Parts: structure tokens; C-alpha cells; sequence
């Protein structure tokens, strides 16, 4: 029961290295994890072994390996997870995101959330479903009111108004609200002009965030070099004096 | 004035009224939500005499429409646009129907008017009925069937309902009744993108084409919402006692009324009971979860509620789920049995559920008992909300608001509740209907009125 030979066993094992992780997960979740600094050099080790053969078999056996280091949970078995996480963000193919999320949130620690949301964010790339699901989901899930804002601030940067807005409106319903302020801002860029979306931009933030004339006076200043001329103007205008 | 009781002896209006001293009586009365609002606005707007307090005698044997109206009006009133043409009779009336709307199902769920394929084949007589595959000791299933936009196949393809796990109690609810060729054709047209108006004569089963409806419309979409709605009470009352034998879970529906009504049916609908009753099932997610967490056999010496509980699930369930996936998928019959730690899980219930011999049946046994356990986590879920919400008309408006897809409706109370159902969730993508002609024009438009447009446009389908 010497660690030792535990792990000289691992590193002497040889040929094939699934009797290895086999035997290695049988003997390590049989006695205790405190050879967790021998398994976690020996999956890097043999990372450096075997990384050019095939993905299936080595990166299983090293899953394997820290979840069955992660004797009940700990606080390293969420690490080597995100290892893979950060090795398979390269991946080709999103079930590598899928089981390395699930790996890394087998707890619920600030642990990899800032993992799967910047995860939600290289998922949002040219197909906008994970990224405004994620959104939803995480909105309703695992409660945090940073997260939703940190998602609406996510949406902001793509090519969704919709999702920074459904962010905004589950903060708003339960920084965030000059973050807020910011993605309204960044929808309010001046391409829909059609003068609805910044004005009414304008209105909410101006109603969540209170700002003493200064993004009034903003929003008179785009509203009325977007006014008309007519009755609409003149009443918009002297609204304006008055107010 | 719809009267309560009459003065007894606490003078408070009866529910064995008391000793009833004396020939007189002094009875409160609530006509409708409206009632003490056309004297306001004639007392307040047009300053006029008084019409309720100028009472002279009581005699035996409204204003909640006009107030609905002038909502209506005066919001963006946007309908929807192959009913409000329908309903102006402008534009040509074959049009509201699905085969005038764009967007028909490609393959829908015709899963409950047939439970045979044969049955299915006589009641598609003018499609060719393009069935999948040939043994017919393999094909009675709820299945796919598509309809083409040569252009007229039946394209039935069968499917498999995913398992839920070793127990033989939840084998899942089909129906029983074999509707109409036309009836199909009617669940049809209401379950795809349009309008729908059932001619059932004297005996024919209207409403058995309502609750084919219901059941087909949780099917094609588990997440869009129902608005069932009545003349009077007798056809959400005789729809939940048809459809208490279909596939809905109890966190699916829900209810209005115009006030007082006992329950016409087995089990209640109704608010208090409904909140009771799910916290009883809460309490059973509560226990079979925990017993779950001593099959996995950790420590500790109290018990935990519905958030911790739900991150628990996802925590060791979900943890020790993905090892059985990586195990299972990267895989024999010995540890398709062996693997899965549910042994002392499933170890109240019947005999392994992994039976041992074929990988992909105990595949299947072991996901499906997974999958009770989140299903566990997932009433876990829901019961989130029973746990969230502080009263008992508080978890009514937020269990049917949030998971309670179907929300049985009568026509005056919900012309006369909207609006507070608008504000805490009036959801209508898909209205199901009964006692057509027992309404009237208004009794048909003004629930036209539920709710506001999603970016300049309305919630209907």
C-alpha cells in the first residue's frame, strides 16, 4: 500500500498503457488519493507519450484517471478537467466541450464558469444556437446575477441583439446595468435608423440607470436631429424645453 | 348581483345557515368583476345619479365586456395575421386553415389516434401509405408521419418512445379511442400552423378530438403552450377527465375559472389543491432523490431542499453518469450491468435492469434509469418554483405560468381575468377550443385580446 510502487507501477507499466490506467484507477480509488502529484505528472507524462496517437483511447484513459482520482470531489479533478478543456478547445467537434463542461462542473464552485461561458462564447461562431441556449439556460440556472450579465455583455460583442437583450431582461427581472448600458449602446450604433432602437435604448437604460440629464440630453440630441418637422417636432421639441 | 348568502347572526353571508330569527334579510352580492364600474364612470366621468345606491326592491327569477373592449382598441390590437383576415372576412376564407398557412408540419407526432398500423393504413384512404419497414410484428408505433407538399404518401416511419428506466408502472399512456379518418384530419389541422372549426355532430366525439389535440400538441412541441378554452365548464371539465389518460405529467396543467366552482372531475385542478399536491410530489422527487444520494453512498446526517438538490444531481449523478458514458461508449454486456452504480439505486425496484445478455438493451435500461433520476432532478426542477413562490395563489399563477403547459379556460372568466394573465404569463401559441357555437362573436374576439405583440407581431400559431 507504499504509493511508491503505485506509482512505479504506472510508470513502469508498459506495451499497451490501458492495462495501466486500468489497473492504476483500480488500485488509486482502492487506498487513498494522496498520490494525487504521482497521477496528475504521470496524465501529463503520458500526454507527452501519446498525444500524437489516437484521441480515444489516451485522452479516455486520462478522463479516467482524474475522475477516479476525484476520490468523492476535490479540488484538482476539476483542474485536470479543464486541462482537457483547454486541450480539446481545438477539438473538431463540440462533444468535447459537452463532457469537459460536465467534467469540470461535476461541482458547482466558480470553477469553470468562466470556463463554459467564454465555452458559449467560441460556441457562438457563425451558429448562434449554443450561444443564445446557453444564455437562456444559464439564466436559469446555477443562480448568480453576475453570470447573466457577464452573458449579456457576452451577446453584446455577436450579431444577436435578441440574446444581449433577453440577458438584459432577466437581470432586469430577477457592473450590470451600465454593462447594460453599454450593449444598448452597441445595438445603438447607428445602423438601424429608422430611429426606434437607440431611442427606445435610450428610454430603458435611462429608466434602469438614472443619469441627472446627461444621457437625456444624449438621447434629445439623437432624437431631435432625428425629428421631423411637422407637429411631431414641434411637440418633441418643446417636450424637450419643458422637460 | 351574484349572491353569496345572507346575514346570519355574525352577520356574515352564508357558505346550515343559523337560527334564523326574524323575517328579514340583509345578502352581499358580486355580479362581476365590472360591477361597481358603470356607476363609477357615470358618478366620476359623466357625474349622473347613482344607479347601485338608489335601490328601491330586489328582484330574481357586461361592463367586463365593454372594459375588454376598450383594451382591446386601444392596445396594438396586432392579431394574428391568418385570423385577423379571417375574422374581418376579408381575404379568402380557405385561408386560415393549414393548407394555406406556409409552415405545415413535415413530420408530426399522429402518435395517439392510431395504436395500430393496420388501423393507420384503412384511415389514410387517399395516401399511398409509405410505411418504413416490413414486419408488421414491428410496426405499431407512435409513428412519424409526413405528409408531402408521389405527392401524396402517407410517409409513416416507426420510432421507439426512449425508455424511463426499470419500472413497468410508467409503460407510456397511448391513446384508446380510434377517431375518425376526418377526426384525424381535425387534430391535424389544429396541430399544424392555422384554423381549425370541428363540425361534430350529436355523439361523434368533439371532445375526444380536443384531447387527441392536447395530446398531439405536447407531443410536436413540449415547450409552446396551450390555451383550452370553453363556453361553459363542461368541456374543460369532461376534457381533463379524457385526457387524465394521456401522457401529461401533473406540472403540465393547470386552470381558470369566474370564482367559485367545485372540481367536476377525479382529481383537482384547481389552485390550492394543485399547490398541495405538487409540494406531496416535491416531497417524493425530495425522498427519491435522497435515497438516490444513499445509493451512492456518501455521508451526512440531514437532508437538503430543491437547489441543492438539483446541483447535488448534477454534481455526483452527472459526474458518475458521464464515467458510465466513457465507459459505455468508448463496452460489453457484463459492464453494462457491472458499471452503473444505480445497482443499490435500482435496488428497490424489479430485477436488474441491465439484463446482461444484449449490450444495447441494457444500454438502454441503464440511460433510461439515468433518466428517471434526472427525471427526479428535473420535477426537482420544478419544484423549484413550488419552493420560490410564497402563496398558495402564488404558486398557482407561477406553476401555470412557468411549466403548467395547459391551461384550461372558461370564456367569461378569462375575458374577464386577461388581464391579469397577460401580466403573469398569458402564453398563446396554440389555443385549443370547445362549444364553438355556444359562444358568441365577442365571446370569440375578445379573448382575441390576450396578450401583446413579440416585436410587431402576436403569439398565436
Amino acid at each position: 500500500f507504499s504509493v511508491k510502487c503505485w506509482l512505479r507501477y504506472i510508470e513502469f507499466k508498459q506495451g499497451a498503457p490501458k492495462p495501466r490506467l486500468n489497473q492504476l484507477y483500480e488500485r488509486a480509488l482502492k487506498l487513498l488519493p494522496c498520490s494525487y502529484k504521482l497521477w496528475y505528472r504521470y496524465l501529463k507524462a503520458r500526454r507527452a507519450q501519446v498525444k500524437h496517437r489516437c484521441v480515444t483511447d489516451p485522452a479516455y484513459e486520462d478522463v479516467n484517471n482524474c475522475h477516479e482520482r476525484a476520490f468523492v470531489f476535490m479540488h484538482k479533478m476539476p483542474r485536470l478537467w479543464l486541462d482537457y478543456c483547454q486541450f480539446l478547445m481545438d477539438q473538431g467537434r463540440v462533444t468535447h466541450t459537452r463532457r469537459t463542461f460536465d467534467r469540470a462542473l461535476r461541482a458547482l464552485p466558480i470553477t469553470q464558469h468562466s470556463r463554459i461561458w467564454p465555452l458559449y462564447l467560441r460556441f457562438l461562431r457563425s451558429h448562434p444556437l449554443p450561444e443564445t441556449a446557453v444564455r437562456g439556460y444559464r439564466r436559469f440556472l446555477k443562480l448568480s446575477p453576475e453570470s447573466a450579465e457577464e452573458y449579456i455583455e457576452y451577446l453584446k460583442s455577436s450579431d444577436r441583439l435578441d440574446e444581449a437583450a433577453q440577458r438584459l431582461a432577466t437581470v432586469v427581472n430577477d457592473n450590470y446595468q451600465l454593462w447594460h448600458e453599454l450593449c444598448d449602446l452597441i445595438s445603438q450604433n447607428p445602423d438601424k435608423v429608422q430611429s426606434l432602437n437607440v431611442d427606445a435604448i435610450i428610454r430603458g437604460g435611462l429608466t434602469r440607470f438614472t443619469d441627472q440629464l446627461g444621457k437625456l440630453w444624449c438621447s434629445l440630441a439623437d432624437y431631435y436631429i432625428r425629428s421631423g418637422h411637422f407637429e411631431k417636432a414641434r411637440d418633441v421639441y418643446e417636450e424637450a424645453i419643458r422637460t | 348581483c351574484e349572491i353569496q348568502g345572507m346575514l346570519d347572526d355574525k352577520g356574515r353571508v352564508i357558505e346550515p345557515r343559523p337560527n334564523l330569527r326574524g323575517e328579514s334579510r340583509t345578502f352581499r352580492v358580486f355580479l362581476d368583476p365590472n360591477q361597481y364600474q358603470q356607476d363609477m364612470t357615470n358618478t366620476i366621468q359623466n357625474g349622473a345619479e347613482d344607479v347601485y345606491e338608489t335601490f328601491n326592491i330586489i328582484m330574481r327569477r357586461f361592463k367586463a365586456v365593454l372594459e375588454t373592449i376598450r383594451n382591446l382598441m386601444n392596445t396594438d390590437c396586432v392579431v394574428p395575421d391568418w385570423l385577423h383576415d379571417i375574422i374581418l372576412g376579408y381575404g379568402d376564407p380557405s385561408s386560415a386553415h393549414y393548407s394555406k398557412m406556409p409552415n405545415q408540419i413535415a413530420t408530426l407526432d399522429f402518435n395517439d389516434t392510431f395504436l395500430s398500423i393496420e388501423h393507420l393504413k384503412a384511415s389514410f384512404p387517399g395516401h399511398n401509405v409509405k410505411v418504413t419497414v416490413e414486419d408488421p410484428a414491428l410496426q405499431i408505433p407512435p409513428f412519424r408521419i409526413t405528409f408531402p407538399v408521389e405527392a401524396k404518401t402517407l410517409i409513416v416511419e416507426p420510432h421507439v418512445i426512449p425508455n424511463r428506466g426499470p419500472y413497468p408502472y410508467n409503460q407510456p399512456k397511448r391513446n384508446t379511442i380510434q377517431f375518425t379518418h376526418t377526426q384525424i384530419e381535425a387534430i391535424r389541422a389544429g396541430m399544424q400552423p392555422g384554423l381549425t372549426m370541428v363540425v361534430g355532430p350529436p355523439g361523434t366525439g368533439k371532445t375526444d378530438v380536443a384531447v387527441q389535440i392536447i395530446s398531439n400538441i405536447y407531443h410536436n412541441f413540449p415547450e409552446q403552450r396551450t390555451l383550452i378554452v370553453t363556453h361553459s365548464n363542461q368541456a374543460l371539465n369532461q376534457l381533463f377527465e379524457k385526457i387524465m389518460a394521456l401522457d401529461i405529467d401533473e406540472r403540465h396543467l393547470l386552470r381558470l375559472g369566474h370564482g367559485e366552482e367545485e372540481l367536476e372531475t377525479e382529481k383537482d385542478f384547481s389552485r390550492y389543491g394543485r399547490v398541495n399536491y405538487v409540494l406531496a410530489r416535491r416531497i417524493e422527487l425530495l425522498e427519491e432523490v435522497k435515497r438516490l444520494q444513499k445509493s451512492l453512498g456518501v455521508p451526512g446526517d440531514a437532508s437538503y431542499t430543491c437547489e441543492t438538490a438539483g446541483y447535488f444531481f448534477l454534481y455526483q449523478v452527472m459526474s458518475r453518469w458521464e464515467e458510465y458514458i466513457s465507459k459505455v461508449k468508448n463496452p460489453d454486456v457484463t459492464e453494462v450491468s457491472t458499471f452503473f452504480p444505480f445497482h443499490e439505486y435500482f435496488a428497490n425496484a424489479p430485477q436488474p435492469i441491465f439484463k446482461g445478455r444484449s449490450y444495447e438493451e441494457d444500454m438502454e435500461i441503464a440511460e433510461g434509469c439515468f433518466r428517471h433520476i434526472k427525471k427526479i432532478f428535473t420535477q426537482l426542477e420544478e419544484f423549484r418554483a413550488s419552493e420560490l413562490l410564497r402563496s398558495g395563489l402564488d404558486r398557482s399563477k407561477y406553476l401555470l405560468v412557468k411549466e403548467a403547459k395547459i391551461i384550461a379556460m372558461t370564456c367569461t372568466h378569462a375575458a374577464l381575468k386577461r388581464h391579469d394573465l397577460v401580466k403573469l404569463g398569458f402564453k398563446y401559441d396554440n389555443i385549443l377550443m370547445e362549444e364553438a357555437a355556444q359562444i358568441l362573436e365577442i365571446e370569440t374576439f375578445i379573448p382575441l385580446l390576450l396578450q401583446n405583440p413579440q416585436d410587431g407581431f402576436s403569439r398565436l400559431k
